[PDB]
């Protein structure tokens, strides 16, 4: 029984745990892991709200792995179940694949094709291919590879190739134009 | 506080010692999920050999399985097993 | 055997983690002898952090000492205090 | 108290722990470390005198971090001090020095020049330069690097340049001649 917390690449935005309690005025904390940390409300920037929960701005937990509201109660201590931080990106910068200028090809001549999409950090990455291959991830830049691969190539195979890459809620695309010609002469 | 000789022997050979192992670099092509916690610890063929021509390498594996968080960024995530190779016995060998 | 959650967090968060070293690894200058043994365990930063745009750094560090035998191939050998760095608080940190 | 055990590279030699003992037969053996094994005569390869001592060919135990010979005796069991099992090399294959050719320079040029000592395994080796500075170590066959250098050059360091590689009981060294120039015109 555990709960989830995303943030964005553009840190700085804020943030609530539903820590929600009904004493409206609790000393009320929010301990962390990793690093074991432990927030405490300041009027300005940090606070906990009754029936609000628990709120505090991104960048000042971003590095956690999770968090959750504990409440000193005299007797005994008091807590919430556990919130999984995750950092998540999405700003795919460019997608380019090599080469970028045409190219002209012989039947049987193997054609490898490198797409690189350069992204933030903390971005998840799906190629995707359109055209008549193995990809892998490699600044507070991110960049993925994804090589399609043919040797036997035919005739037929002379046509547009693009790669488009897709960061979940973004997608950017390159293309060549290749040309299979026939063993000259 | 001066560690003895037999001791940094002993605590130094070829054997199976745990590892911190990046979740990618066991599987490479998951490029679109992002996995919590993105490492994980592993029994690995750690330590030295007595020669220079040996080299300290498994000779017995087991894949192991632990719940790991896989996240597919803006569509969704869930925890579920996943298997990781591991060493069992380690060996010092030619090269 | 499947490892739970939470463990494989903190058995895997960035903290100071048993390594092997290679001794050549910190004195590669000492070409002219040889070391035995050639490797030594040393707390070194380890594990992984919860950003991509982290990274484990130290944040203490201290020497230790043990007792190495160092050997100047056909002229002679002893045991020696060799000194070597170790890794006390480990901290993720920007890149 | 520990004892020592050298081997050459070339192994398959014989050596002799000197297990020594008064009983003209006992069942002693040589127990192993790293790995712990346990070894036994056999008569053929295989053998412990009584005044002579634990008897084994090199390439037996080479692998080995030390060994020492143990006799069960009824009640407890007794065993010899730590012989510590070490193989080294002497074998230097060839050095030479990058660039092997001549070489024509200009006054404040900086000058490099990479010494390469090819050796086999469990070598040592010792640079040693001749002339008008840094090294490191990197089949079964090692390579040493020592690399010299210099930046302001002055017309007197137009010496001939030595680089020597000995290995304990070898050497070998090559050598190329340099001229420093006056800045031309």
């Amino acid at each position: 029984q555990h709960g989830v917390v995303y943030i964005t690449e553009n840190k700085n935005k804020t943030v609530v745990i539903p820590c929600l309690g009904s004493i409206s005025n609790l000393n009320v904390s929010l301990c962390a892991r990793y690093p074991e940390k432990r927030f405490v409300p300041d009027g300005n920037r940090i606070s906990w709200d009754s029936k609000k929960g628990f709120t505090i701005p991104s960048y000042m937990i971003s590095y956690a792995g999770m968090v959750f509201c504990e409440a000193k109660i005299n007797d005994e201590s008091y807590q919430s179940i556990m919130y999984i931080v995750v950092v998540v990106g999405y700003r795919i910068y460019d997608v380019v694949l090599s080469p970028s200028h045409g190219i002209e090809l012989s039947v049987g001549e193997k054609l490898v094709l490198n797409c690189t999409a350069r992204t933030e950090l903390n971005v998840g990455i799906d190629f995707n291919w359109e055209y008549p291959l193995v990809n892998r991830d490699l600044s507070e830049m991110k960049k993925f590879l994804s090589t399609l691969t043919i040797d036997g190539v035919t005739r037929s195979d002379q046509g547009l190739y693009t790669c488009a890459a897709s960061s979940g809620l973004m997608t950017k695309k390159n293309s060549t134009f290749v040309r299979v010609h026939e063993k000259p002469f | 506080e001066v560690v003895k000789f037999m001791d940094v022997y002993q605590r130094s050979y070829c054997h199976p010692i745990e590892t911190l192992v990046d979740i990618f670099q066991e599987y490479p092509d998951e490029i679109e999920y992002i996995f919590k916690p993105s490492c994980v610890p592993l029994m690995r063929c750690g330590g030295c050999c007595n020669d220079e021509g040996l080299e300290c390498v498994p000779t017995e594996e087991s894949n192991i399985t632990m719940q790991i968080m896989r996240i597919k960024p803006h569509q969704g995530q869930h925890i579920g097993e996943m298997s990781f190779l591991q060493h069992n016995k380690c060996e010092c060998r030619p090269k």
